[PDB]
């Protein structure tokens, strides 16, 4: 039979990617059920390997994928993950695309947390979106996990904190619905950008869709140009229009945030915490689906 | 518009 590392039986493809096919898998020996990943290895962009080591750095952190093997074999350069239940998205559009306040407000609190810890092993993650963002499976299934390391990289020198310089002129990284204004500027990423993109998030969760979702053009080129052109277009105060101040606090603030500063983590999880509170309602682990 | 993209 047709099986990676000797060990992982391949099965459906269950997701694509920039970097790389997503296949669920079986481990024989055990029966566990994996979610394997292939890159070509003739690719312009020796990746997943690297993704690899990211995940090696962060194994243990709460929320983070097992990474089960990594190899190449044939034609492919392979990453074999531990299997994750349903993503975010996936969980939206089982919602019909309607999550609760609360639902919303227990999702965000796990989220600055998984932040947060990328954050303190050195590395930005560059690609927040609800996509990368699954459900533990059975016992874990309580728990948010982060997942697609394939943008990700160090923003600070491990030992000294020297964080990487400043620059212009970049070409758009990540997703253009969830990125950053300053991301749409050309500017190099840093902390403040996955925050902002979270903040785009938990909006997406809130409204359905986001205001510069959808829109009409034909090239890339210009489909980009008319995404950053709404984005910036859009005031805070509009995009949050109809939902708690909490949700504009939390994008002003990280619109704030200077290039190299760090953020306060603990006040983004308080600001939705006190309004989780002052909703009435219990952190039960009883999310809308 | 949800196209993962790289630098």
């Amino acid at each position: 039979e047709l099986r990676v590392g000797n060990r992982y039986r391949l099965g459906r493809k269950i997701g694509s990617g920039s970097f790389g096919d997503i296949y669920l898998g079986t481990d024989i020996a055990a029966g566990e059920e994996v979610a394997i990943k292939l890159e070509c290895v003739k690719t312009k962009h020796p990746q997943l390997h690297i993704e690899s080591k990211i995940y090696k750095m962060m194994q243990g952190g709460v929320g983070i994928p097992t990474i089960r093997w990594c190899g190449a074999e044939g034609d492919y350069n392979v990453m074999v993950m531990e299997l994750l239940g349903p993503s975010l998205e996936d969980l939206f559009n089982f919602c019909s695309r309607k999550f609760s306040l609360k639902t919303v407000l227990l999702l965000a609190d796990q989220m600055i947390s998984r932040i947060e810890y990328i954050h303190s092993k050195n590395f930005i993650h560059r690609d927040v979106k609800p996509d990368n963002f699954l459900m533990g499976l059975g016992k874990k299934g309580n728990l948010v996990y982060i997942i697609d390391f394939g943008l990700a990289k160090k923003y600070r020198d491990a030992r000294t904190h020297q964080h990487i310089p400043y620059r212009e002129n970049k070409n758009l990284t990540g997703t253009a619905r969830y990125a950053s204004i300053n991301t749409h500027l050309g500017i190099e990423q840093s902390r403040r950008d996955d925050l902002e993109s979270l903040g785009y998030v938990l909006m997406y969760f809130n409204l359905g869709s986001l205001p510069w979702q959808g829109l009409k053009a034909a090239t890339k080129r210009q489909k980009y140009e008319r995404i950053s052109e709404k984005k910036m277009s859009t005031p805070i105060e509009v995009l949050c229009k109809g939902y708690p101040s909490e949700f504009a606090t939390y994008l002003n603030f990280c619109r704030s945030l200077r290039f190299d500063d760090k953020p306060d983590y603990s006040y983004l999880r308080q600001l939705f915490r006190n309004l989780f509170h002052r909703q009435g309602f219990s952190y039960d682990y009883v999310f809308d689906w | 518009s949800v196209a993962s993209l790289t630098s």
